[PDB]
């Protein structure tokens, strides 16, 4: 559109109460079955097996005099224990697990910028036990 | 005093985006002798093989050059704003245009712009007299 | 006179897309001294080595400066409407070009267009007497 | 007079970066009658389909031929000193920026700079009255 | 005498790589009105978002074009030969720049050279009375 | 004299290739007033960062715009012969190549030659009195 506010339309990303600043927003959505393909046959199958576990991946940016202490504050929120809440920018508020995080940061080429490669799985809680 | 080629009326609409107020329409003025381009087709043909065509998507696209209005902020014309704009020739032509876009902002000495305005179609009135 | 490398007359015939009303052949004139330029041949070559030449396909080319005429609307002009267009030069020869499509349209001020029509192939009629 | 597309007064204001020691305002004055320009809006444009809009983040710019000044070291022209610009033209409009960034330094004989400054917005002063 | 732009002084100090001789320093002359240019800085700021800058790194560089001299081989100005350079402007700055390295060299006819230089660091004389 | 910008005399020496004929050394004249370009230290430099250079290696080439003589074939100046070459200016520099090899053809209308030789070093000859 035209008068398209985009900061008064995407949700400010956090992780597990640590705000950032995200730069872009996925998910990988979908449907398992199986697929089946008698012998000899011109006719095939599908059955519907469940959920496919969503997983989001986002990349973060630090451009900022101090952006080397939120770089390592972010790492050392990151690597807390057990999942926690997210708040993705095209998605609201989920329960996610940190998977993986590249932090990317050069000197001699840009000084400056740091980013942050961020990886997450949809985590729900379980019931211990056999559920 | 038909037979003349040139510009005779330009009418822009500026509507902010944050507080939804209507500006104009305001008459305006050429910088220079260049007169506006336009281009009212929505598909763009490419050529194929021998003969045939290869159809594309696109734009009504519209290329203003005009003089800066010193009661209207100069990020009005720089694509904070939307425009809905209205060209008049002299050979009775009228192109109006409605739900502007600025597509591509440049730098501007404060006095001519050079406004790209992209819509999903651009209306043509054809002095008296049709085929 | 026969002598005068110059073009004579641009016909130029109009079908709409939509309503497949045919509009024409409407008489045109040049907007400046350029003339339309041409190319026939499908088959283009490509150097390869020693002496030998490796063969593409490609379309029967026209190039043509034209001014707007003020009954027809200018979208027509930019490919949305199919063209057959006929040029005669003052030594006799006579391009006929039909069921072509504007390949490339570009923005106009209003008056003058420039049309790059491809077609399956260009006739041309060569002045009484030839080899 | 308030007819007359020019500027009149341009101040700049250096900040030494490994002191901070503040310097100026100082005046300066154009080499040639070539106009700073500008660029306010911080989300810029970009065409997609039909009639819609895909909207990117950017700076809001500035570009400053000055002549350098004989007491101030050459290279607070270039990149090595943060910079406060004041622009007045003739017609009433002011133009302020403050903790600017000169962001592509390039080769200068000594006496003409060429400073292209990006901030984060740009203020713009609309000479009495304005909508 | 003050208030001309001009290059009044060149001094240029040339040492063999393979015996390490210094040669100089000579006097040289311009071979026409362009005068040499330089950039003092060392890093580069490069626009990132709304406000902020990202810092590379870079070099002190200085162009210079210059008069061969007829006593000093052609390749002494053509990167094959460490030189020290000094100029000094009719304003009273003077430039100077040593362990210089001729970093891209360039067909010359054998008169007139243009030497791009780089270096740590170029240092700036300032005429009396500085802040 | 001694004091005029201008090439005297060019002897250029032509190696068959199938035959190891030696033609001449013939002298040669100059289509215009451009002169031919030099360039003999065959490391090229490249800035690296705050004062360092990476260092290349190259040829040393040579650009010389001459008038195709009418006893020799074209295809001895289009890459087709062994060249030697020797250009004295009139200050008293003169240079000599040996074993070129013409690199770079290109169309010629059979008057005006414009050769690129590569070789493995240029000499130089510094008029009387050199440091």
């Amino acid at each position: 559109g035209p008068c398209y506010n985009p900061d008064a339309e995407y949700l400010p990303a956090s992780f597990k109460g640590f705000s950032f600043d995200a730069d872009s927003s996925d998910s990988d959505h979908g449907r398992n079955g199986a697929e089946a393909e008698f012998v000899f046959g011109e006719r095939t199958g599908y059955a519907d097996l469940g959920i496919k576990i969503k997983s989001y991946q986002l990349r973060a940016r630090f451009q900022t005099n101090d952006h080397i202490a939120q770089t390592n504050a972010f790492i050392a929120v990151l690597e807390s224990p057990g999942p926690g809440l997210l708040v993705h920018p095209t998605r609201g508020t989920v329960f996610a697990a940190c998977r993986s995080a590249r932090v990317t940061d050069s000197k001699v080429d840009a000084a400056g910028v740091t980013y942050v490669e961020l990886d997450f799985v949809e985590a729900n809680s379980v019931l211990s036990g056999f559920g | 005093c038909n037979k003349q080629n040139g510009v005779k009326n330009i009418l822009i609409t500026f509507t902010d985006c944050d507080t939804q107020e209507v500006i104009g329409p305001i008459s305006h003025e050429q910088p220079d002798d260049t007169l506006p381009t336009y281009k009212n087709c929505a598909w763009t043909n490419t050529a194929l093989t021998n003969g045939y065509v290869q159809r594309s998507a696109s734009n009504a696209t519209m290329t203003l050059p005009v003089v800066r209005d010193l009661r209207v902020p100069l990020a009005f014309y720089q694509g904070c704003a939307q425009v809905d704009v209205q060209v008049e020739k002299f050979d009775g032509t009228v192109m109006t245009l409605t739900e502007g876009a600025v597509v591509e902002p440049e730098e501007s000495d404060g006095r001519s712009v050079t406004m790209n305005i992209v819509a999903s179609e651009i209306d043509e009135l054809l002095p008296p007299g049709s085929l």
